[PDB]
RNA sequence: UAUAGUUUCUUUACUUAUUCAAUGAAGCGGAGCUGGAAUUCAUUUUCCACGUUCUAGCAUUCAAGGUCCCAUUCGGGGCUGA
RNA sequence: GUCUAAUUAAAACAUAGCAUUGCGAUGGUCAGAAAGUGAUGUUGACGCAAUGUGAUUUCUGCCCAGUGCUCUGAAUGUCAAA
C-alpha cells in the first residue's frame, strides 16, 4: 500500500537501472535506440540541408 | 394551473447534466503564438470513452512553450487517429487527418470537424459522432471561408478559425435499433433526466395545455407561435410547415 | 577552453522553452494603474474644447526657471522665521513703542485662488502663474480669460508641486506676484515681456483651435497605411 | 472669489467643456467600484454650500445607483 | 531614465513592512492567574469497592479529574501533590458528567501505601 | 441647373463610450536586417517566407559560447546570443 | 416494466420503433425581483429542446374553404407615442 512504501528501503521500491522502479527494461530499451537513432537522422538531416544550402 | 414540466427544466434541480464520469471539456488547444505563426506538435497517448458521449476522446499531449511542463489536452477523436499519433496544430500544419489547420490554409472541398464558428472558442461545430464540415470557398480578402454544417447550413466564419481534418469517430450509432426501455434508460442515466416521457394529452389540464378531455385529444392547433409564452409552449413551435416531408427541402 | 562548448539553443517555435523576456507590455496592471493611464488616452482621442487646451501649451523650461529663480527671492515665511519676527515685535512693543511697524514690509508671493482671483479682479496682480495639473480643472479654466479683461499677464506653468515648493506648501495650484522689488522689477518687465507674447497675444487664436483627436499608434498606422494606398498614381 | 465662477460654471451643464468633462469623469467613475472614497470633492463649491470643510474628519463618499 | 524588466505579465501585491505592536496600554491590567493548577485537575478521590480494588491489585490510583483537564496535566499533577512517578494514565466521562482518572504508577510506588497517605483505604 | 446657409432621412467610415470572448493578460502594430521571386529602364519598385513533419525518446537551473568590466579566489556583473 | 400508500393493477402510463417541429451560439427551450445571474451546456444537428403515435407485418387515401402556424413586403389600406 502506497504509505508502507515509506516503511521499506530503497532496495525494495528499485531495480539497479535507468528508470528502474518507473518504466520497464523493454521500454528503456526501446527509448534508448529511439533516442540514438533519431538523434543520428537529425544529424544526417543537418548535413543534407547543408549540403543544399551550399550547392544552392 | 399548474407549471408544467418544460418550464421546470429551466431550474436546474434534477434536470442537470450528469458530469461524474466525464473525463473534462472537449476543447481544442488555445491559440496561441504557435498555432498562429507555425505548428506545434503534440502526441495521442488514449483514445477514452466518454460518459454522455458517443464519439470517442483523444488525450493529446503538447509541451508548453514557455515553462518545462507537459500541459495534457482534450480532443475530440477523428476517425482514423491512433495512439502514438503525432497530431500537428497551426498555421504551417500539414494537411492531414487530426491536424488542427486554420480554415483559411485548407482547400475546398476539404472536412474538416471540431470548428470554431469564432477563432479562440476552443471547439464549436462538427463534435458529435460522425458529423463533420465541408469548406466551400473562400473570400481571402475580407478573410472569410464559407462551410456547409451537417444540418445543411451555409455559414461565413473567419478564415483564422480552427478546425480538425477529418470526421468526428463513432459514426454509425444511431442505425442500430435499441430494442429495450432499458437501454434507452442507460444511455440517459449518463446524459441527464429527460427519459421517460409522459404524452401532455395523457395528463390533466393543470399539468398540460392538451390535458383532459374524455377522449386523449389536442383539441387546438399544436402549432404554437413564436410569441407564446412559456407554459404556451408545447407542441410544435413557429412551425413554418407541418405534416409527412413529401420531397426536397429545396434548401 | 578544450572543455568548453557551443550548445547554441533553437529558440523557434516547436522547441528549445523560451527563455525569460521583458514582458513589461503584457503585465496584467491594477485597476488604479489602468484608469490613470486610460483617463489620459481618453482625453486625448475625444475632441478637446479649447477653454481646456488653453492649458496643453506650457511655459518653455528655460524662462520657467527664470521665473522661478524670481518666484523664489520673493518666498514666504516659515513658522521659525515668523516666530522670531513676532519675538522681536512683541519686545519692540514694549521697548520702543512702535506701532506694529518695527518689521519691515514684506514682499512675498500671493498665493490661494480665492485671493488671486480677488487681486485679479481688484487688478493689483502684476503676474500670475497657473498650474495645469489641477484635478478639477474648473478650478482654473477661468483664469486664462479673467487675467486676460482684467489686463494681467498669466502664465500656464508645469507643476502645482512645483508652486507648493516655492510657497512652502505641498500644491497651491496658483501663485501671483503683486508688488516687487526695485532690484528685480526690470527682471519682471524682461519676463511679462517674454509670457504675453506666449499666452496672453495668443489667446483669441488658441480660443478657436479644438485639442485632442489624435489617434494610437495601431491605428495611425493603419491610417497611413490607407492613406498611401489610396495617393498612388 | 473662485467659488463663485465655479457655481456659475457648474449651471452650464450643455457647454462643450463640462459636456466633454462630464464625458469623461462618467467614465472614470464606473471603472471605479459602486461606493468608493473620493479623496477631495468633484464640486467643492457644492461641497462647502452643503456643509463640507477640508479639515480632518470630512469624508466625501463616491456612490453610484442603478437608474429607472 | 528606463523602466524595470518583468519577466512575467502577473502583478503582485508588493512585500511592505509590517509593524508589530508595542501598543499603548494592556489588554486586561491583570494576567490572569492559572486557570487549571494542580489542585483543580484533581478534584478528590474515588472510594468505591471497585476502585479500591485496583489499588490493592493494579497499583492504580483513581480519582475524580476536572474535565477540562488531560493526561498531561493529571501526571504532571500527581507527580508534584503526591511526589509520585507514573506510568500511565487512562481516562474516561462518567455517565454524570465528570472525568475519571486511572492512574497507574510505577513499580517504585505503592498506590496502597500512598493512599493512607492521602487519608483514604 | 449652380450655389453660399438652415434642415430631415438613407449609405458608409473612425474609435474612445458601450457590448462580446479569451488568456497565469507572452510575443500585437510599424520598421528594419537576411534568403526567394522579382522587372529593374537608374537605383530600386515591391511581393513572399524571415530555425521544428519517417520514429509513442529527450528538451528545465538568469543558457552554453563570444565580448567588456571588477580585483582574482571561492569568483561577480553588463552587452550579445534572442 | 409503472401507478391511484388506506375501495379502481386495468384495455390506463411508460416503452423500443415511427413521424413532425424549432434551433448554427449576438441561437432554440426554460429559469430568475434583479444581476458583471443561471439549467440544457464537461453540450454543438448521429446534438439539444418541444410534441404526437406506440413492437413486427401490411398500409397510412381526399380536403388548406374555417380555426391555427408559417412565409412574403413596392403599396390612394389601417396603424400609438414622440
Ligand atoms: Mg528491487
Ligand atoms: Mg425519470
Ligand atoms: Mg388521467
Ligand atoms: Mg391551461
Ligand atoms: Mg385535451
Ligand atoms: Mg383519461
Ligand atoms: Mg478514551
Ligand atoms: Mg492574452
Ligand atoms: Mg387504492
Ligand atoms: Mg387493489
Ligand atoms: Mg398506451
Ligand atoms: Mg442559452
Ligand atoms: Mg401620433
Ligand atoms: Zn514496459
Amino acid at each position: 500500500r502506497p504509505r508502507q512504501y515509506a516503511t521499506v528501503s530503497k532496495t525494495h521500491k528499485t531495480v539497479s537501472r535507468a528508470y528502474g522502479g518507473s518504466r520497464c527494461a523493454n521500454c528503456v530499451k526501446e527509448r534508448i535506440i529511439r533516442a540514438f537513432l533519431i538523434e543520428e537522422q537529425k544529424i544526417v538531416k543537418k548535413v543534407v540541408k547543408e549540403q543544399t544550402e551550399a550547392a544552392k | 394551473g399548474r407549471v408544467i414540466r418544460n418550464q421546470r427544466k429551466g431550474a436546474g434541480s434534477i434536470f442537470t447534466s450528469h458530469t461524474r464520469l466525464r473525463q473534462g471539456a472537449a476543447k481544442l488547444r488555445t491559440l496561441d503564438y504557435a498555432e498562429r505563426h507555425g505548428y506545434i506538435r503534440g502526441i495521442v497517448k488514449q483514445i477514452v470513452h466518454d460518459s454522455g458521449r458517443g464519439a470517442p476522446l483523444a488525450k493529446v499531449v503538447f509541451r508548453d512553450p514557455y515553462k518545462y511542463r507537459l500541459r495534457e489536452e482534450i480532443f475530440i477523436a477523428n476517425e482514423g487517429v491512433h495512439t502514438g499519433q503525432f497530431i500537428y496544430a497551426g498555421k504551417k500544419a500539414s494537411l492531414n487527418v487530426g491536424n488542427v489547420l486554420p480554415l483559411g490554409s485548407v482547400p475546398e472541398g476539404t472536412i474538416v470537424s471540431n470548428v470554431e464558428e469564432k477563432p479562440g472558442d476552443r471547439g464549436a461545430l462538427a463534435r458529435a459522432s460522425g458529423n463533420y464540415v465541408i469548406i466551400i470557398g473562400h473570400n481571402p480578402d475580407e478573410n472569410k471561408t464559407r462551410v456547409r454544417l451537417p444540418s445543411g447550413a451555409k455559414k461565413v466564419i473567419s478564415s483564422d478559425a480552427r478546425g480538425v481534418i477529418g470526421v468526428i469517430a463513432g459514426g454509425g450509432r444511431v442505425d442500430k435499433p435499441l430494442l429495450k426501455a432499458g437501454r434507452a434508460f442507460h444511455k440517459y442515466r449518463l446524459k441527464r433526466n429527460s427519459w421517460p416521457k409522459t404524452r401532455g394529452v395523457a395528463m390533466n389540464p393543470v399539468d398540460h395545455p392538451h390535458g383532459g378531455g374524455n377522449h386523449q385529444h389536442i383539441g387546438k392547433a399544436s402549432t404554437i407561435s413564436r410569441g407564446a409564452v412559456s407554459g404556451q409552449k408545447a407542441g410544435l413551435i413557429a412551425a413554418r410547415r407541418t405534416g409527412l416531408l413529401r420531397g426536397s427541402q429545396k434548401t | 577552453n578544450p572543455l568548453t562548448h557551443s550548445t547554441p539553443k533553437n529558440f523557434g517555435i516547436g522547441q528549445a522553452v523560451q527563455p525569460k523576456r521583458n514582458l513589461s507590455r503584457y503585465v496584467k496592471w491594477p485597476e488604479y494603474v489602468r484608469v490613470q493611464r486610460q483617463k489620459k488616452i481618453l482625453s486625448i482621442r475625444l475632441k478637446v474644447p479649447p477653454t481646456i487646451a488653453q492649458f496643453q501649451y506650457t511655459l518653455d523650461r528655460n524662462t520657467a526657471a527664470e521665473t522661478f529663480k524670481l518666484f523664489n527671492k520673493y518666498r514666504p515665511e516659515t513658522a521659525a522665521e515668523k516666530k522670531e519676527r513676532l519675538t522681536k515685535e512683541a519686545a519692540a512693543v514694549a521697548e520702543g513703542k512702535s506701532k506694529q511697524d518695527a518689521s519691515p514690509k514684506p514682499y512675498a508671493v500671493k498665493y490661494g485662488l480665492n485671493h488671486v482671483v480677488a487681486l485679479i479682479e481688484n487688478k493689483k496682480a502684476k503676474l500670475v502663474l497657473i498650474a495645469n495639473d489641477v484635478d478639477p480643472i474648473e478650478l482654473v479654466v477661468f483664469l486664462p480669460a479673467l487675467c486676460k479683461k482684467m489686463g494681467v499677464p498669466y502664465a500656464i506653468v508645469k507643476g502645482k508641486a512645483r508652486l507648493g515648493t516655492l510657497v512652502n506648501q505641498k500644491t497651491s495650484a496658483v501663485a501671483a506676484l503683486t508688488e516687487v522689488r526695485a532690484e528685480d522689477e526690470a527682471a519682471l518687465a524682461k519676463l511679462v515681456s517674454t509670457i504675453d507674447a506666449n499666452f496672453a497675444d495668443k489667446y483669441d487664436e488658441v480660443k478657436k483651435h479644438w485639442g485632442g483627436g489624435i489617434l494610437g499608434n495601431k491605428a495611425q498606422a493603419k491610417m497611413d497605411k490607407r492613406a498611401k494606398n489610396s495617393d498612388s498614381a | 472669489g473662485a467659488y463663485k465662477y465655479l457655481e456659475e460654471l457648474q449651471r452650464k451643464k450643455q457647454s462643450d467643456v463640462l459636456r466633454f468633462l462630464q464625458r469623461v469623469r462618467v467614465w472614470e467613475y464606473r471603472q471605479k467600484n459602486v461606493i468608493h472614497r473620493a479623496a477631495r470633492p468633484t464640486r467643492p463649491d457644492k461641497a462647502r454650500r452643503l456643509g463640507y470643510k477640508a479639515k480632518q474628519g470630512f469624508v466625501i463618499y463616491r456612490v453610484r445607483v442603478r437608474r429607472g | 531614465k528606463a523602466l524595470k524588466v518583468r519577466t512575467s505579465a502577473t502583478f503582485r501585491l508588493p512585500k511592505t513592512l509590517k509593524l508589530a505592536r508595542a501598543p499603548k496600554y494592556a489588554s486586561k491590567a491583570v494576567p490572569h492567574y492559572n486557570r487549571l493548577d494542580s489542585y483543580k485537575v484533581i478534584e478528590q478521590p474515588i472510594t468505591s469497592e471497585t476502585a479500591m480494588k485496583k489499588v490493592e491489585d493494579g497499583n492504580i490510583l483513581v480519582f475524580q479529574v476536572s474535565m477540562k483537564a488531560n493526561k498531561y496535566q493529571i501526571k504532571k499533577a500527581v507527580k508534584e501533590l503526591y511526589e509520585v512517578d507514573v506510568l500511565k494514565v487512562n481516562t474516561l466521562v462518567r455517565p454524570n458528567g465528570t472525568k475519571k482518572a486511572y492512574v497507574r504508577l510505577t513499580a517504585d510506588y505503592d498506590a496502597l501505601d500512598i493512599a493512607n497517605r492521602i487519608g483514604y483505604i
